RNA sequence: CGAAGGUGUGCUGUGAGGCAUGCUGGAGGUAUCAGAAGUGCGAAUGCUGACAUAAGUAACGAUAAAGCGGGUGAAAAGCCCGCUCGCCGGAAGACCAAGGGUUCCUGUCCAACGUUAAUCGGGGCAGGGUGAGUCGACCCCUAAGGCGAGGCCGAAAGGCGUAGUCGAUGGGAAACAGGUUAAUAUUCCUGUACUUGGUGUUACUGCGAAGGGGGGACGGAGAAGGCUAUGUUGGCCGGGCGACGGUUGUCCCGGUUUAAGCGUGUAGGCUGGUUUUCCAGGCAAAUCCGGAAAAUCAAGGCUGAGGCGUGAUGACGAGGCACUACGGUGCUGAAGCAACAAAUGCCCUGCUUCCAGGAAAAGCCUCUAAGCAUCAGGUAACAUCAAAUCGUACCCCAAACCGACACAGGUGGUCAGGUAGAGAAUACCAAGGCGCUUGAGAGAACUCGGGUGAAGGAACUAGGCAAAAUGGUGCCGUAACUUCGGGAGAAGGCACGCUGAUAUGUAGGUGAGGUCCCUCGCGGAUGGAGCUGAAAUCAGUCGAAGAUACCAGCUGGCUGCAACU
RNA sequence: AGGACCGAACCGACUAAUGUUGAAAAAUUAGCGGAUGACUUGUGGCUGGGGGUGAAAGGCCAAUCAAACCGGGAGAUAGCU
RNA sequence: UAAGGUGAUAUGAACCGUUAUAACCGGCGAUUUCCGAAUGGGGAAACCCAGUGUGUUUCGACACACUAUCAUUAACUGAAUCCAUAGGUUAAUGAGGCGAACCGGGGGAACUGAAACAUCUAAGUACCCCGAGGAAAAGAAAUCAACCGAGAUUCCCCCAGUAGCGGCGAGCGAACGGGGAGCAGCCCAGAGCCUGAAUCAGUGUGUGUGUUAGUGGAAGCGUCUGGAAAGGCGCGCGAUACAGGGUGACAGCCCCGUACACAAAAAUGCACAUGCUGUGAGCUCGAUGAGUAGGGCGGGACACGUGGUAUCCUGUCUGAAUA
């Protein structure tokens, strides 16, 4: 049983996108941003528990940062953390 | 483009650290372009 | 012409890394060389 | 009410200097007399920075090549779209590893970087983008080798090294086809599968290792045979009937695709099986292996490409039908067969043969030891659950890697179409990708790289340097010498195209229908359809020339040295 | 069968010309040698400086070798410029 | 302590606070990811893989703790081999690593100079290694002296560039003694007698003095020039404060401060004082550091290069007496 508190301090945000307005309309799949140590189980308990839904599978993948230069000073953005989440059909969500 | 100072995406705007893409910050890329050319 | 840099990071990492200076009692010496002039990148270990 | 400093002027002293003042500047300076010095620069091929000169000169990075129209735009040789042209095509195409690390895609900008302009960009700025139980890593296993408890040694540091533990470049479970995104896909979707672990039920009941055995598990070369990838042709289906003579046909173009898996077990390779008894061996044991016997049966077993069936009433499919933000999106969908040729790929970790005599360990299979004794555990079915984490964009013979460059260099692996050809050479092309980031003219010397050359033909020159020439297949023929292999492709010479006949396409290869047999099948004969198809002879015929292009030995004689590679 | 033959890939580097502030701090073009072997190549590893390695040229050891590089003794010494 | 704040480039947004849990400063605390001595095993640093145990479970599995090595001690166990021992295992305590200089020790150069160079010098230098502390080291005469006497060690000034050493070359270079800084002496090798008696260490308490935030802190106006007065000209005032800095030009009197006066809930140093714990004090009678001193050989250190060379150290072979 994964804890309560975890499961609140996995998920960061959801990720906007043209490829998330696809996912989500035709493999009803949302894209969320999730934290960096999250695993897969930790994120299908935190969508079947915080957003009470019902998930089929989820798929991860790790965005690495960019480089940035403000000005002219050199500096790179941090890695995160994207997951595909399928909900199981029937199930929709806000 | 301006950098983001921070951005409202309420309705979308806010403040931006005009980067601007900022010749003058590629002005100092170009003071750098000197820099590294004198290297 | 083939030059003299072929790069391979595993065999950079096993010659000039970190736990092949600190293995040895000259490699830590290294080690102690640039943290007193203050060194950013101690080594080449990422 | 204008300091230092800067810039002028005037005056003054023998000189280093001094004074006054105009302008700038806009806040410090300092008499005298003493004191202390980082106390005076033109040179040191002096150090650092700035600016000159040559000079608006050389050059603008492969001699693969561009031309036009339209668009955008402040502006177009270079961007986009289009029509032509040219280049690579065993690569200048596609997929990767290493390495790099966002260079990917979209919008926007043109200062800088782009050896020119730039509206463009691998440039700037912002956003987006990398989805895995099966790919790879991690992980299990070890090689070379490293570390190394104790240990041995050593002035100290430390060296070596046992048990061990690391260490791939090697061994170890499993997924394919189609579709889709601006950008990912064996990762998403659809379809169809597969693997290993768990727990749980039910039946069955010897389980058990850090140990024993087997297996993994291994060389070079060579020879064929069977296949497939793939290609060609025919058939089939759809479309066409030709800008200029002809073209309803022995005509033209295009398509004719389909996987993993599951079932069958083939060509073919290896192998004698089976039962019982006994046993100084395998650190102890052993039912295992090994070894002795006896009996019975010749026929059981292992491996195995491909094919066939299913997967697949599907998907795909030429084209059409429609809307359209001209990008596209939706719908529909014919035929989907056969023969021949054929790999350097597969059977093949095979077979034959040679000497130089060709990894380890685990996984996997089995045997028992202590142990457990009806419990544990074991395999069998079914159900259920799980298979995490990291990588996945992009370049990858290159503008993104190593070369300071958007550098004519270097860089490992995989795929390997057509015609000719022995061929992965070479020539022209396909798929696909490019025209190498300065152009426009002119048509001097000279230089570079090439083409041809009267007569002569090495007279050039240190020297035939370089060029030129020879060049292929088949047949004839071929010297001294010799270590008897050679020399030798010696030298030298003849033929070579096309058409027709032999033979409306031969010999040969392939092999159907059909028929028969059978211990019945992926069977054995017979049978020759159809396809493919050299080579030769004879006759004719064209040109100056038939190995017509690319490709592709100059030869011989004497001699020094070193045996040779 | 072959340290066999011809000849592409691959490895090498005999000759000439260009170039020599190069396209390139050793290359291009046309030819050239080997090409089943004493071959070649990838990855990883080992040998360390008076030391290694070397089919041996005093060759190579990161564009550096009759004794690498870096730091230090060190402001070596310099009857020399 | 406070009326203003939410660190900076660096605005802005959304907010907090104004008489006291806004903020700020200080004390004690809490948290303190991962690597790293890194310590659960591994490892290409910031990564991979676990085991045991105790808990939870919505059976999917979660959470927490522990598990390195070595030294020492103790317990249990335990070979060949009877006992034994080696070995094994647990447990407890400690160590490990870093860091500027100074210090002690183990090793230990060369260039150079000698106008060459080999003895010598450079130089016990640089360097490497080991170990420690806030200092270390040394240290309480088997010492000097000179027939007078001194009285541990260390440091400074002289002695003295002397005496000497030395291819008697280049160069190296004391001591005795004197003036000063500072001063402190003890114990075991052993019994008794009286017995806890001094001192020291530790731990408390108490007082003082600091430290780690802080508080108060004097006294000037007018006019002129000027963008601006702190400048000029007047007239005052403060000073145990005319140190310094800032403010639109040069400010004792604008500001911050300064002199001076104070201040700590809490933590801590140092002093004293004392409690407690431990420690023994004094007296008597004794004893008085053997493979040692010394020697032979070879080296080294002493200013002293083996010289006529004392003394010290010892690799090797030996080897006394003992108040
Ligand atoms: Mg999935
Ligand atoms: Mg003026
Ligand atoms: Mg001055
Ligand atoms: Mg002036
Ligand atoms: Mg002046
Ligand atoms: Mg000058
Ligand atoms: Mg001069
Ligand atoms: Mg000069
Ligand atoms: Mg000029
Ligand atoms: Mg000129
Ligand atoms: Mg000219
Ligand atoms: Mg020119
Ligand atoms: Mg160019
Ligand atoms: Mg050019
Ligand atoms: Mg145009
Ligand atoms: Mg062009
Ligand atoms: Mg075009
Ligand atoms: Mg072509
Ligand atoms: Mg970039
Ligand atoms: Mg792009
Ligand atoms: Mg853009
Ligand atoms: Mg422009
Ligand atoms: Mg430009
Ligand atoms: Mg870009
Ligand atoms: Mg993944
Ligand atoms: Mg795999
Ligand atoms: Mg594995
Ligand atoms: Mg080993
Ligand atoms: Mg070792
Ligand atoms: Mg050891
Ligand atoms: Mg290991
Ligand atoms: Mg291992
Ligand atoms: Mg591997
Ligand atoms: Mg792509
Ligand atoms: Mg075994
Ligand atoms: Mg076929
Ligand atoms: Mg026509
Ligand atoms: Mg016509
Ligand atoms: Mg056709
Ligand atoms: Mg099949
Ligand atoms: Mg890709
Ligand atoms: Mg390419
Ligand atoms: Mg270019
Ligand atoms: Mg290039
Ligand atoms: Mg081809
Ligand atoms: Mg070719
Ligand atoms: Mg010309
Ligand atoms: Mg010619
Ligand atoms: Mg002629
Ligand atoms: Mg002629
Ligand atoms: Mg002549
Ligand atoms: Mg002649
Ligand atoms: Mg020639
Ligand atoms: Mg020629
Ligand atoms: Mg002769
Ligand atoms: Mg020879
Ligand atoms: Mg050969
Ligand atoms: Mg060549
Ligand atoms: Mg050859
Ligand atoms: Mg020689
Ligand atoms: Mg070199
Ligand atoms: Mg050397
Ligand atoms: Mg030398
Ligand atoms: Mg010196
Ligand atoms: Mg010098
Ligand atoms: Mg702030
Ligand atoms: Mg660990
Ligand atoms: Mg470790
Ligand atoms: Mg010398
Ligand atoms: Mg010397
Ligand atoms: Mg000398
Ligand atoms: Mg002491
Ligand atoms: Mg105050
Ligand atoms: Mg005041
Ligand atoms: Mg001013
Ligand atoms: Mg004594
Ligand atoms: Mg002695
Ligand atoms: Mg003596
Ligand atoms: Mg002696
Ligand atoms: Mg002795």
């Amino acid at each position: 049983m994964i804890r309560e508190e975890r499961l609140l301090k996995v998920l960061r945000a959801p990720h906007v996108s043209e490829k998330a307005s696809t996912a989500m309309e035709k493999s009803n799949t949302i894209v969320l941003k999730v934290a960096k140590d999250a695993t897969k189980a930790e994120i299908k308990a935190a969508v079947q528990k915080l957003f009470e839904v019902e998930v089929e599978v989820v798929n991860t993948l790790v965005v690495k940062g960019k480089v940035k230069r403000h000005g002219q000073r050199i500096g790179r953005r941090s890695d995160w953390k994207k997951a595909y989440v399928t909900l199981k059909e029937g199930q929709n969500l806000d | 483009t301006g950098i983001v100072k921070w951005f409202n995406a309420d309705k979308g705007f806010g403040f931006i650290t005009p980067d601007d893409g900022g010749a003058d910050v590629f002005a100092h890329f170009s003071a750098i372009q000197m820099s590294g050319y004198r290297a | 012409m083939k030059r003299t840099f072929q790069p391979s990071v595993l065999k950079r990492n096993r010659s000039h890394g970190f736990r092949a200076r600190m293995a040895t009692k000259n490699g830590r010496q290294v080690l102690a060389r640039r943290r007193a002039k203050g060194r950013a990148r101690l080594t080449v270990s990422k």
